[PDB]
């Protein structure tokens, strides 16, 4: 048993939501 | 205009929460509580009021009666530009072309469809 320590993340490339929509102004 | 690459299928999209969801999987309920917990954001109705598909090459303008009062409105977006229609998913002046490109089950977009748009307050 042991932890996993050194994990690296993976990088995922993300959209905002309020991005998909028209804003009014 | 040019087309945006985050309607593309398989899109991860940040809601208000931070959850992530598939550009393809996002519901109308998606957006209503990603507003309701946004403090700066805001809802907005923007039912349709024509389409008169216009001017220039595969571009269209489109109004809009926003606001509680019916503020008439404009916009001028490429004819497979998607909209979300309320508890309808996506919809355009093309869903056979936006459906192409994006893979996204595109519906018609008519007059009298009340679509989502943002707004701050």
């Amino acid at each position: 048993m042991f932890v996993w320590t050194n994990v690296e993340p993976r990088s995922v490339a993300v959209f905002p939501w309020h991005s998909l929509v028209p804003f009014l102004a | 205009p040019t087309l945006p690459p985050y309607f593309m299928k398989g899109s991860i999209i940040q809601l208000a929460n931070g959850e992530l969801k598939k550009v393809e999987d996002l519901k109308t309920e998606d957006f209503i509580q990603s507003a309701e917990i946004s403090n700066d954001l805001k809802i907005d109705s923007s039912t349709v009021e024509r389409i008169e598909d216009s001017h220039s090459p595969g571009v269209a303008v489109i109004q809009f009666a926003v606001g509680e009062h019916r503020a008439q409105v404009s916009v001028e977006v490429l004819v497979e530009y998607p909209f979300f229609v309320f508890g309808q998913g996506w919809s355009s002046c093309c869903p056979e072309r936006t459906s192409q490109l994006f893979d996204l089950p595109c519906s018609k977009l008519s007059v009298g469809d009340v679509c989502i748009s943002l707004t701050l307050k």
